[PDB]
């Protein structure tokens, strides 16, 4: 089972650099070329260049020859992509992919800004507050004022996936992000069933668990 | 650079109907062309290589065609599992290039949203602000209008909206409207209402509550 592990999201200050890693497992490392792709929202995909984990040979996309630098380390089968003098233009999701591109890393979201990190505040979205409607009930968690993206949400430690809606994040005017994750369940499960949203914000090393009880 | 021009940018199609995506090469490439599928939140998946070679595990529903500078991806039978983005690639010459992509969505019958309202939590109020959230669950088409009303005053500029990508099980969309007010403004007012106008509604439904307590 080929798995390309890529580091967590990175918040980088303008003008600095960052070293993204891509550790290979489940196959002979020095056996395949490794690529790196850059992806921005509502933007095409871009090939940065590739590297030979065996020879050291490297080839670049003429446009990224000055900002990207590719390397590897056989002892750890880990590939590395360093970016320099970063600007908001380098903000994006970077991926590492095998030679033929049949295996992709999950991706590392990179944001370039002078703004500091900030973990999210999580508030409960009380089930059918007071007035208990009929049939199915909705509830959730408001995750807000965190920076930068991304933030992960799960219900009951991944135990709950049915009827879960995690909305795309929106940049508030404060320059801080916010979003809600909701789930619809049978109103008779309330009170008896405990709904807990697990929010994670790796950039701030924040990890929150919040119980959602029927509005009182 | 051997630019790959992909079209259309957007396409909507009924489950059961067919879809075609095309990539025009600025120069001659021959046969080294590929295609990828990417759903929201995941990474690209290899779908086809060699212009018409279908990667293992990929259904015959997908078929790559063409040669030279004209290439095409076809979904002979659009299904729920095909809801995603599509990218073409060219690897006959360096640097490797991708196509601009195609957001492939599903066309279905109109569906009215189920509406819920969420008063701010006690916890948040002592922070100095309030969030009032209105939810439009499982509806179609995407297009929707949500207006807020407090003490009957039509709020403006104080609410933000977010819309989910099309759902694979329902082929529907969902939306949230969040109203942000100060603990002050919020404690001096009482009736908070969310009004939803949508094609599947013969007249706009409204969800509201009182600042109970
Ligand atoms: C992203 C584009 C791309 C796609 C899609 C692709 C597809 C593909 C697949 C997947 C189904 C497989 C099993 C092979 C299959 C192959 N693909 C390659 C070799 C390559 N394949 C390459 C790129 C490439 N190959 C590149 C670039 C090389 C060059 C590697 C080098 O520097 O020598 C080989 C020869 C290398 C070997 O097996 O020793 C086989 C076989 N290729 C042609
Ligand atoms: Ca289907
Ligand atoms: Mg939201
Ligand atoms: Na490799
Ligand atoms: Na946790
Ligand atoms: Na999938």
């Amino acid at each position: 089972q080929v798995q390309l592990l890529e580091s967590g999201a990175e918040l980088v200050k303008p003008g600095a650099s960052v070293k993204l890693s891509c550790k290979a497992s489940g196959y002979t490392f020095t056996s395949y070329w490794m690529h790196w792709v850059k992806q921005r929202p509502g933007r095409g995909l871009e090939w940065i260049g590739m590297i030979d984990p065996n020879s050291g040979g490297t080839k670049y996309n003429e446009k990224f020859k000055s900002k990207a630098t590719l390397t590897v380390d056989k002892p750890s089968n880990t590939a590395y992509m360093q970016l320099s003098s970063l600007t908001s233009e380098d903000s994006a999701v970077y991926y590492c992919t095998r030679r033929d591109m049949d295996y992709w890393g999950a991706g590392t979201t990179v944001t370039v800004s002078s703004a500091s990190t900030k973990g999210p505040s999580v508030f409960p979205l009380a089930p059918s507050s007071k007035s208990t409607s009929g049939g199915t009930a909705a509830l959730g968690c408001l995750v807000k004022d965190y920076f930068p993206e991304p933030v992960t949400v799960s219900w009951n430690s991944g135990a709950l996936t049915s009827g879960v809606h995690t909305f795309p994040a929106v940049l508030q005017s404060s320059g801080l992000y916010s979003l809600s994750s909701v789930v619809t369940v049978p109103s008779s499960s309330l009170g008896t069933q405990t709904y807990i949203c697990n929010v994670n914000h790796k950039p701030s090393n924040t990890k929150v668990d919040k119980k959602i009880v029927p509005k009182s | 650079e051997l630019v790959m021009t992909q079209t259309p940018k957007f396409m909507s199609t009924t489950v059961g109907d067919r879809v075609s995506i095309t990539c025009k090469a600025s120069q001659n490439v021959g046969t080294p062309v590929a295609w990828y599928q990417q759903k929201p939140g995941q990474s690209p998946k290899l779908l086809i290589y060699s212009a018409s070679n279908r990667y293992t595990g990929v259904p015959d529903r997908f078929t790559g065609s063409g040669s030279g500078t004209d290439f095409t991806l076809t979904i002979s039978n659009m299904q729920s599992e095909d809801l995603a983005d599509y990218f073409c690639q060219q690897y006959s010459s360096y640097p490797l290039t991708f196509g601009g992509g195609t957001k492939v969505e599903i066309k279905r019958t109109v569906a009215a949203p189920s509406v819920f309202i969420f008063p701010p939590s006690d916890e948040q109020l002592k922070s100095g602000t309030a969030s009032v959230v209105c939810l439009l669950n499982n509806f179609y088409p995407r297009e929707a209008k949500v207006q807020w009303k407090v003490d009957n005053a039509l709020q403006s500029g104080n609410s933000q909206e977010s819309v989910t990508e099309q759902d694979s099980k329902d082929s529907t969309y969902s939306l949230s409207s969040t109203l942000t007010l100060s603990k002050a403004d919020y404690e001096k007012h009482k009736v908070y209402a969310c009004e939803v106008t949508h094609q599947g509604l013969s007249s706009p439904v409204t969800k509201s509550f009182n600042r109970n307590e």
